């Protein structure tokens, strides 16, 4: 009934980092699997991170040892820290709760404005 | 679901495999149907998915 | 294949746990017995070929 997700954004900062963090409303989220999907026109499907409930995470084989994700439960807001920003990262990132193996009651957000261009 | 490649022949009573016994197991008394089709034109990335 | 070796295994306990060590360990089909329920049978002789 309420998303309260995908709150943030960034500007053109090549070679820097992004503090993109998307919280979650107070609900019955126990086995949630948050991820980040790009929405660049032409390349819709994209997987970046993983939020397995056991605490362990899986990074994509492309960006190996490039993106680090840490769990934070102080203010109920998930953090994400990445480095070595490329120039083709111009897309629209999302924090989808109902990832693959879902799509029955899947819901999305509005998007985080993140774009870089050298 | 999508297990991998062309290993869809492993979903059958009697046939054993790696993903057929560790990810999705089908019983020997299965009474149903099985559908499968590729998605090389729908789920395809220029650098891999 | 023609000059295949043959080793006799006897006077020991065959723990079928270290056998599952390789990733492409497929085509593990048993004829006469089942893949499971092997840790309780007490055979007489075991041969191994290559």
């Amino acid at each position: 009934e309420v998303q309260l997700v995908e709150s943030g954004g960034g500007l053109v900062q090549p070679g820097g980092s992004l503090r993109l963090s998307c919280a979650a409303s107070d609900s019955s989220f126990y086995d949630y699997e948050m991820s980040w999907v790009r929405q660049v026109p032409g390349k819709t499907p994209e997987w970046i991170g993983s939020m397995y409930p056991s605490g362990r995470t899986y990074i994509n084989p492309s960006l190996k040892s490039l993106v680090t994700i840490s769990r934070d439960n102080s203010e109920n807001m998930l953090y994400l820290q990445m480095n070595s920003l490329r120039a083709e990262d111009t897309a629209m990132y999302y924090c989808v709760s109902n990832w693959a193996s879902g799509s029955t009651g899947d819901y999305w957000g509005q998007g985080t404005l993140v774009t870089v261009s050298s | 679901f999508v297990i991998r490649g062309d290993e869809v022949r492993q979903i059958a009573p009697g046939q054993t495999g790696n993903i057929a016994d560790y990810n999705y197991k089908l019983p020997d008394d299965f009474t149903g149907c099985v559908i499968a089709w590729n998605s090389n034109k729908l789920d395809s990335k220029v650098s891999g998915n | 294949v023609y000059a295949w070796n043959r080793k006799r295994i006897s006077n020991c306990v065959a723990d079928y746990s270290v056998l599952y060590n390789l990733a492409p360990f497929f085509t593990f089909k048993c004829y006469g017995v089942s893949p499971t329920k092997l840790n309780d049978l007490c055979f007489t002789n075991v041969y191994a070929d290559s």
